[PDB]
DNA sequence: AATTCCCCCCCTTCGGTGCTTTGCACCGAAGGGGGGG
């Protein structure tokens, strides 16, 4: 039936009409679909038939559900969307099976027919009107208007939320020991009476939204476990995702690429050790989604070990309140880390990873921190708190590190586990100027007319050198001087910059770059045994 | 009663998405709201609304109790539109009287403005929305709505006791007295009694400026002069008539940074004239009320952090330090969050504008962190500074 | 050339902003995938 909920009122954006799109061509397979579909809705009160008072158009179409044997209507309101007034989105996240607690009776319930039961806003009706176009043209098309929330438009989702929100409200308030999660019309039902006793409160649930015109057919209607709930199965202790295919491909193009990184950063949530950075890599430059690329080496080696992971069967825990959250990070190389979030060993709430590149120069801390962060938001939105922390790096690092670092930065209580690699600053620059040492003076300039530019250096003792570059730029350049006073220097250097660029890139710490000079300065700094680097205001007598 | 309260011409509104919480914050939270809808100051609402502003809790210093508080920074900029005596009283207390604000109702055109949501531990149901019938803590109209009822309540004390200077910033009172102290919080309870029946202790006086120092020491290093040098070159900038002129003459030619420079009559004297120049105050700066206040922050280490406030680049209003010797709390975020708050407090007392932070921190870490450490009722503008200073020994 | 909507995530790209070493570094929005309904 329909809802007898209050409507939402909603209004278009000011000064804006109705849209007035014409249907576009349809497959007689699809009017037909579509003609039946009308049929019903119009029978059950759904959608209104309309005359010529209405000037108002949407194209319609339909795609196959999951049922593959009943369609989907949907209608293109993008014109109507972009004339529509703006909404605030409720759902602000997806839930997770880590996150939930043990219950002893659970049972999925799917709404049927959830948006055509949600009646629409009458004076926002006239702008649903589609036609529906009949068979080999001929005949004028049947037009419609829409009496309850369509699929396609912006404000559906939205409205539905909040309406069944509403309808939940009262029964969720007299059974606050029931737990209900809401996802649109998916409704998981944990409790830890009997199962007969739950049973009953699941019919009592199932009679309260009856009476809000909200149906739950038993075809959708889950009483045994394994459940299937938002992607995943859920046992009675353990809790895996739906199986995960991966194509088995033999010729690869940049749309397949896509398509394996995101179902590979899927299982990631579960399965430890998945990387993707080697096979995301193939995606930069490329253009089409249809030109095939060739899997590379390392492309193919993360293929295969994500392959080998991936065959384990793997399961989730469900969340302990009473016990602790602990998160433990391993680093990957190449920039790319993993976590396991558990409360027991061996037995993983749920697992992650983190590869993001942030910046053009940065170490393997302030990556570490970044997965920390990462990994305390993620906690905080699935249970609430912020986990202990086993990092790879030791406790005398990360306080050098942070005492050290211009920038306030934090880790949560943290515990060291040794698990190579450890996390390390592999250099550091000298406080005070290193005595018997040979001090570099060095600099470095370019014209930003033709590209060309010097980069220079001299000696205490009197050595120079004033090697040239083509199409650098002054910042390069300064760059490239101090990369000569590290080369052509000792394993104890004093080096004399006049450019703040140069130094403060050099002054992070910096362990990888998205530059050769930084990264071969980085080299070269990592094989001296002392360096001191001081800035000198420029053209000064100095 | 009801002000017609409107926006800035061609402004929408805010919209702002809602932050994870944690899962005490998300039940205090609920808790409070739940009051609050049950009192009618707030009412909930549907997604037709299209504006949202973010909502969190935080737990006052010795206070054991959440306090709901809701980030209305882009309502406040969006909005259509002082005791100079202040910084020179001894003990200015802080009062919050943003509950006698939950007893104005707020426009009905202007509620929709006023939208929040609340969030779920694992978006177990949709985030549910508020709206704000009163007048709410946080925005700027509120106070400018209460002026009324505030000069009605404070009259029959600002007038017994016209030697103490009331002033009022948002959701605080800020009264200032030149009493013993004995005795100012005696009166500060009977002020509090006299805003019953009607319905943190500052010290502004020991508040000094960091002056710039140059080091004293009794042998120069090359190293050492060119430091100096430029640390002259930069205050030249702030302070003109730095003249650095002969400083930079026993730097000529190429020279060990270890070499020991015998500093020769006139760079002494040059050097002692420059002592001088920095050691008098800078002449010339002026607090412009039409402009912005921009506060910069330095970490240090140790626990020491510097800041300067002003309104223009070089023209300082205000230079000082925030010294909290890194002991229990070796946080950095939380050093930072206390001298945000500290710093805030002081620009109020003292030209009674916020000032807008640059922070020397990852914007993430802050935005994961600052509500975990914040214990004030006003939020100021903040932005992210990604690249060193280098100028932060020029500043300790 | 098949055409829809909303939500979360990751990964890549581009234009804008800020500072002033004018290039470079950084951040948000938008494109593609994954998952959910
Ligand atoms: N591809 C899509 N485009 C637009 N909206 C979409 C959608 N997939 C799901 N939705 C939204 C609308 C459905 O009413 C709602 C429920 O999602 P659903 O896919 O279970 C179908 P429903 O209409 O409830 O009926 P029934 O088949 O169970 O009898 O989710
Ligand atoms: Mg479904
Ligand atoms: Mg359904």
């Amino acid at each position: 039936p329909i809802s007898p909920i209050e409507t939402v009122p909603v209004k278009l954006k000011p000064g804006m009409d109705g849209p007035k799109v014409k249907q576009w061509p349809l497959t007689e397979e699809k009017i037909k679909a579509l003609v039946e579909i009308c049929t019903e809705m119009e029978k059950e009160g759904k959608i209104s038939k309309i005359g010529p008072e209405n000037p108002y158009n949407t194209p319609v179409f339909a795609i196959k559900k999951k049922d593959s044997t009943k369609w989907r209507k949907l209608v293109d309101f993008r014109e109507l969307n972009k004339r529509t007034q703006d909404f605030w989105e409720v759902q602000l996240g997806i839930p997770h099976p880590a996150g939930l607690k043990k219950k002893k009776s659970v049972t999925v319930l799917d709404v049927g027919d959830a948006y055509f039961s949600v009646p629409l806003d009458e004076d926002f009706r006239k702008y649903t009107a589609f036609t529906i176009p009949s068979i080999n043209n001929e005949t004028p098309g049947i037009r419609y208007q829409y009496n309850v929330l369509p699929q396609g438009w912006k404000g559906s989702p939205a409205i539905f939320q909040s309406s069944m929100t509403k309808i939940l409200e009262p029964f969720k308030k007299q059974n606050p020991d029931i737990v209900i999660y809401q996802y649109m019309d998916d409704l998981y039902v944990g409790s830890d009476l009997e199962i007969g006793q739950h049973r009953t409160k699941i019919e009592e649930l199932r009679q309260h939204l009856l009476r809000w015109g909200l149906t739950t057919p038993d075809k959708k209607h889950q009483k045994e476990p394994p459940f299937l709930w938002m992607g995943y199965e859920l046992h009675p202790d353990k809790w895996t995702v739906q199986p995960i295919v991966l194509p088995e491909k033999d010729s690869w193009t940049v749309n397949d690429i896509q398509k394996l990184v995101g179902k590979l950063n899927w299982a990631s949530q579960i399965y430890p050790g998945i990387k993707v950075r080697q096979l995301s890599k193939l995606l930069r430059g490329t253009k089409a989604l249809t030109e095939v690329i060739p899997l590379t080496e390392e492309a193919e080696l993360e293929l295969a070990e994500n392959r080998e992971i991936l065959k384990e069967p793997v399961h989730g825990v469900y969340y302990d309140p009473s016990k602790d959250l602990i998160a433990e990070i391993q680093k990957q190389g190449q920039g790319q880390w993993t976590y396991q979030i558990y409360q027991e060993p061996f037995k993983n709430l749920k697992t992650g990873k983190y590869a993001r590149m942030r910046g053009a120069h940065t170490n393997d801390v302030k990556q570490l921190t970044e997965a920390v962060q990462k990994i305390t938001t993620e906690s905080i939105v699935i249970w609430g708190k912020t986990p202990k922390f086993k990092l790879p790096i030791q406790k005398e690092t990360w306080e050098t590190w942070w005492t050290e670092y211009w920038q306030a930065t934090w880790i949560p209580e943290w515990e060291f586990v040794n698990t190579p690699p450890l996390v390390k600053l592999w250099y550091q620059l000298e406080k005070e100027p290193i005595v018997g040492a040979e001090t570099f003076y060095v600099d470095g300039a370019a014209n930003r007319e033709t590209k060309l530019g010097k980069a220079g250096y001299v000696t205490n003792k009197g050595r120079q050198k004033v090697v040239p570059l083509t199409n650098t730029t002054n910042q390069k350049t300064e760059l490239q001087a101090i990369y000569l006073a590290l080369q052509d220097s000792g394993l104890e250097v004093n080096i004399v910059t006049n450019s703040q660029y140069a130094l403060g890139i050099i002054q992070a710490q910096p362990d990888k770059s998205e530059s050769e000079l930084v990264n071969q300065i980085i080299e070269q700094l990592i094989k001296k045994e002392k360096v001191y680097l001081a800035w000198v205001p420029a053209h000064k007598g100095i | 009663e009801t002000v017609p309260v409107k926006l800035k011409p061609g402004m929408d509104g805010p919209k702002v998405k809602q932050w994870p919480l944690t899962e005490e914050k998300i039940k205090a939270l609920v808790e409070i709201c739940t009051e609050m809808e049950k009192e009618g100051k707030i009412s909930k609402i549907g997604p037709e609304n299209p504006y949202n502003t973010p909502v969190f809790a935080i737990k006052k210093k010795d206070s054991t109790k959440w306090r709901k508080l809701v980030d209305f920074r882009e309502l406040n900029k969006r909005t259509q539109d002082h005791p100079a005596g202040l910084k020179k009283k001894k003990s200015v207390t802080v009062l919050d009287v943003g509950d006698a604000y939950f007893s104005v109702p707020l426009d009905e055109d202007f509620r929709k403005y006023t939208a929040f949501t609340i969030p779920s531990i694992n978006n177990e149901t949709p985030g549910i929305r508020y709206q704000y019938n009163v007048l709410p803590q946080g925005w700027k109209g509120s106070p400018a709505i209460f002026q009324s009822s505030m000069t009605k309540i404070l009259e029959p004390f600002k007038k017994q006791n016209p030697d103490i200077v009331i002033y009022q910033y948002m959701d605080d009172l800020y009264v200032g007295s030149d009493l013993e102290i004995g005795q100012h919080r005696t009166k500060i309870e009977e002020l509090r009694q006299h805003l019953l029946r009607w319905g943190y202790e500052l010290h502004p006086d020991k508040w000094t400026v960091q002056p710039i120092v140059l080091p004293e020491k009794d042998s120069w290093t090359v190293n050492d002069i060119q430091k100096l040098v430029g640390k002259l070159n930069w205050a030249s900038q702030i302070y003109p008539g730095i003249k650095v002129r002969q400083l930079c003459k026993l730097l000529r030619g190429t020279k060990a940074l270890t070499e020991v420079i015998p500093l020769t009559e006139e760079a002494e004297l040059e050097l002692a004239e420059n002592r001088e120049i920095l050691k008098e105050p800078v002449h010339g700066v002026y607090y412009d009320p039409s402009k912005d206040l921009i506060a910069e922050i330095q970490k240090q280490g140790q626990g020491q952090w510097t800041y300067q406030i002003y309104q223009e680049p070089f023209k300082n209003l205000k230079t000082g330090k925030y010294a909290r010797m890194r002991g229990a709390h070796t946080n950095d975020v939380k050093q930072l969050t206390e001298a945000v708050q500290k710093i805030t407090t002081e620009s109020i007392v003292i030209w009674g504008k916020t000032p807008k932070f640059k922070l020397p921190i990852q914007k993430e870490t802050w935005e994961t962190w600052w509500t975990e450490y914040w214990q004030a009722t006003w939020i100021p503008e903040w932005e992210f500074v990604n690249t060193p200073p280098l100028v932060k020994l020029w500043y300790q």
